[PDB]
RNA sequence: ACGGACCAAGGAGUCUAACACGUGCGCGAGUCGGGGGCUACGAAAGCCGCCGUGGCGCAAUGAAGGUGAAGGCCGGCGGCG
RNA sequence: CCCCGGCGCGCCGGGCCCGGGUCUUCCCGGAGUCGGGUUGCUUGGGAAUGCAGCCCAAAGCGGGUGGUAAACUCCAUCUAA
RNA sequence: UCAGUAACGGCGAGUGAACAGGGAAGAGCCCAGCGCCGAAUCCCCGCCCCGCGGCGGGGCGCGGGAAAUGUGGCGUACGGA
């Protein structure tokens, strides 16, 4: 039951123990490159409850993403339009920094399949995420029925289509009165349905 | 069909029924309901009083099923049962009254417009108006409340 | 007197014999088991308290309870979440007094 | 521009609606495609009922529809438990199961339990190996007569209880439906405030007393 | 005052949606199957009826809680006188 | 007349050594996530529908939802990361 | 269908869903965790039999590695052991 203790310990992120580990680890992650293959999960309990298994064909990558919002990439701040669209600062990006992290791992390792990721550190400038990827051609993966699903071509670049857990959170999905925007599967699916004129033969 | 319409009669007539002076121009006066508080004010005030402004409380998440209450007047009450139901009750001597269940016919409240035949009846319903209850009682009937 | 079921009032509704059954198992989510309590008490021994909880406990020592709740609420966010936290920190404080007395 | 009397209209044609017009010329084609798949499915699963698994009886929510019963999604685990059908075995013999659904009242529960017992009585069960029957399998004489059923299985209907005419009693004549209705609304409306006023009076009188 | 050298061919109130009124037909306090289902022309046509859900109509009024559409005469009693 | 497929029936070598009910004793959950403040966008969502950045930062008969902000109190309904 | 409706909106112009109800189709499941099982798990190489244009089945190696920083079997909120 060690994973029970570790999970609870990683909930005390302002304790003396955990603050010391986060601070020194963030320092160490900061001296490496923005994309860096990790030898093992820094968080074995968090990794495994996100689908990671300790077998050949599962790999970890540590991604560093710059913190903060999204500046509008217009020259000299000119947007050339109406005042409603003059904003340059204080704009936010539609997707989380964790999702950006997974996309940067998924794009680099185009032959792997991103599964999930998790938080490992941050300072004022960077957030650090470890991404769980799978090699879809290792026979430890192809011959396991419980992981054959992610070797299918329909699961190529999940992180790049908002399919991972981090990515799908910015899509406004969910059941109930809070998520009417995406009835039909997505915002555009709801829009097309609500904006298509049904002209029946007999009308 | 296009053969029965004005265009076929307006061939050779230059302006096509829109005049030589005013012509048919694109959008004089504005598009749609423009001008309602302006150059179109007389039409709106004259024909659409009340159109501008706000009145009364807002209600978020209105659910029209909660206020579902179909009504039936007393003058249509006996149409909910069969014809033989009325005549058999009218001519019988024991004095048994038939039960008319308006909820089964799809109504909830019973309303008082009309006059009933001089014939006892037992009426089941969720709701009654005051005058409906008295008219039902004036013929020797009884009101029964269901849920 | 004669009484009927009604669609209005304090006893409104169609009458149905209520069936009593075992509550769905999903309804015990968040119930504290003795083992999970042991693990959480152990991590408190290893870890300790966060700075805002230490500062909140200084307020409770001097009996500044109204300011202790206001400080906690500004940190956790809600009145109900703050009330639970204030009670928990009070119990910790009271337990240390007992340990000192012993 | 408005012209004399008329209605004020706000057509929703201020977008590129012609880029998203859905015609229905494929409608006959869809009807033939769906029909051709119902038949091909019925042949595949024969002699199992073409409609599908038996569905329970449920009452429609809200006050507009609670007078009607219709087919639900699946039988509740309490209904299946009372009928002595294992929940994993239920689907294998054409019974639909809904683990989400609850049973609040007994009548609805017993209505669906009798439904399951009636369906179980009409079930003709072919042995897993044709040549080797087993304990619960139907006899060969009733396997010959087995034929595919069309339409929903044991269709659900709203049946009304006819009440015969009866002599009206003086107690029903004296009942005041409207006065009863109006006073019931008022009591519900003032129940909370009345108790609050009563509680204060008790405290108000107690303080003088002691 | 502007266009027009000449000939041919092409060339401009349409279609979708909504509304109003008029007219024609069907049924009629009802009416409508349009979605769905059943059974070459035919992607048609026929059917459904415990497929009428549903729309509109059959009830109005109030912001709402809500309420929601004729009376008189005769006889008897109680109260006022 | 060719070929491909589907559906059936036997042999060989393997794998499984498989279930129901009633009692007794035990066990049971996803965290820089929820939640809160603020900013910007977004929605019919209006004392703030969804999303995102920064700050704060959980609990365990708890947590979320219960379409008007908030305290108290019952209820209903689910079980997020 | 709800419904151009609840709602949004220099409450102007304009915008605008959901639940219920009727249908098409219909299918349900798996981990982490908590535990018990001597890691009971997996990959690759070499040899023998079978198959071999979808590279797999069985047998044998004091063959190599992965994996106790956790693989496999039982089991997942409908409770489970
Ligand atoms: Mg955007
Ligand atoms: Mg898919
Ligand atoms: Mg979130
Ligand atoms: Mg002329
Ligand atoms: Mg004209
Ligand atoms: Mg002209
Ligand atoms: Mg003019
Ligand atoms: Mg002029
Ligand atoms: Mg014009
Ligand atoms: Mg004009
Ligand atoms: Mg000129
Ligand atoms: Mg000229
Ligand atoms: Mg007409
Ligand atoms: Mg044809
Ligand atoms: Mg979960
Ligand atoms: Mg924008
Ligand atoms: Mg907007
Ligand atoms: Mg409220
Ligand atoms: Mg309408
Ligand atoms: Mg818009
Ligand atoms: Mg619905
Ligand atoms: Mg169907
Ligand atoms: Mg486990
Ligand atoms: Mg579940």
């Amino acid at each position: 039951g060690a994973y029970k203790y570790i999970q609870e310990l990683w909930r005390k992120k302002q304790s003396d123990v955990m603050r010391f580990l986060l601070r020194v680890r963030c320092w160490q992650y900061r001296q490496l490159s923005a994309l860096h293959r990790a030898p093992r999960p820094t968080r074995p309990d968090k990794a495994r409850r996100l689908g990671y298994k300790a077998k050949q064909g599962y790999v970890i990558y540590r991604i560093r993403v710059r913190r903060g919002g999204r500046k509008r990439p217009v020259p000299k701040g000119a947007t050339y339009g109406k005042p409603v669209h003059h904003g340059v600062n204080q704009l936010k990006f539609a997707r989380s920094l964790q999702s950006v992290a997974e996309e940067r791992a998924g794009r680099h390792c185009g032959a792997l399949r991103v599964l999930n990721s998790y938080w490992v550190g941050e300072d004022s400038t960077y957030k650090f995420f470890e991404v769980i990827l799978i090699d879809p051609f290792h026979k430890a993966i192809r011959r396991n029925p419980d992981t054959q699903w992610i070797t299918k071509p329909v699961h190529k670049h999940r992180e790049m289509r908002g399919l991972t857990s981090a990515g799908r959170k910015s899509r406004g999905l969910g059941k109930g009165h809070k998520f009417h925007h995406t009835i039909g599967g997505s915002r555009r699916a709801a829009w097309r349905r609500r904006n298509t004129l049904q002209l029946h033969r007999y009308r | 069909p296009s053969r029965l319409r004005k265009t076929r009669k307006l061939r050779g007539h230059v302006s096509h029924g829109h005049g030589r002076i005013g012509k048919h121009r694109k959008h004089p006066g504005g598009r749609g309901n423009a001008g309602g508080m302006h150059h179109h004010r007389i039409n709106f005030d004259k024909y659409h009083p009340g159109y501008f402004g706000k009145v009364g409380m807002r209600h978020y998440h209105l659910k029209r099923n909660q206020s579902f209450c179909p009504t039936v007047n007393l003058d249509k009450l006996w149409t909910l049962v069969s014809e033989q139901t009325r005549v058999n009750a009218a001519k019988n001597k024991t004095g048994a009254a038939p039960i008319i269940d308006v909820v089964r016919s799809g109504y909830y409240k019973v309303l008082g417009k009309g006059k009933l035949p001089k014939q006892p009846v037992i009426v089941k319903a969720k709701f009654f108006s005051r005058r409906a209850e008295e008219k039902i009682k004036g013929v020797g009937g009884a009101c029964v409340l269901v849920a | 007197a004669l009484r009927y079921p009604m669609a209005v009032g304090l006893n409104k509704g169609h009458k149905v014999t209520k069936n009593v059954s075992k509550p769905r198992h999903s309804r015990r989510r968040g119930r504290l088991t003795k083992h999970t309590k042991f693990v959480r008490d152990m991590i408190r021994e290893v870890c300790g308290f966060a700075p805002y909880e230490r500062r909140a406990m200084e307020l409770l020592k001097v009996s500044k309870d109204k300011r202790a709740l206001k400080f906690i609420k500004k940190r956790v966010g809600t009145h109900i979440r703050a009330k639970r936290k204030r009670e928990e920190l009070s119990s910790v404080l009271a337990a240390m007094r007992k340990a000192a007395a012993k | 521009a408005p012209s004399r009397n008329g209605m004020i209209l706000k057509p929703h044609f201020h977008k590129d609606w012609q880029r998203r017009v859905a015609t229905w010329f494929n409608q006959p084609a869809r009807k033939i495609r769906r029909r051709k798949a119902r038949q091909a499915r019925a042949r595949r699963i024969a002699p199992r009922p073409a409609a599908g698994p038996i569905r329970p009886i449920v009452r429609c929510p809200t006050v507009r529809y609670h007078t009607k019963v219709r087919a639900g999604r699946g039988f509740s685990l309490e209904e299946l438990r009372v009928a002595g059908i294992h929940k994993k075995v239920a689907r294998t013999i054409g019974i639909s199961v809904d683990p989400r659904r609850r049973n609040k009242s007994t009548e609805s529960l017993q209505a669906n339990v009798q439904r399951l017992k009636e369906y179980r009585s009409k079930l003709v069960l072919f042995p897993r190996k044709p040549s080797a029957p087993k304990k619960g399998d139907s006899s060969a004489e009733e396997l010959k007569l087995a034929t595919q059923l069309t339409g929903p299985v044991m269709p659900i209907r709203n049946v009304f209880k006819k009440e015969k005419a009866r002599v009206i009693t003086e107690e029903e004549k004296n009942f005041k439906a409207f006065a009863s209705l109006r006073m019931a609304r008022a009591n519900a409306r003032l129940f909370g405030i009345r108790a609050k006023r009563a509680k204060e009076a008790a405290e108000q009188d107690v303080e003088k007393k002691k």
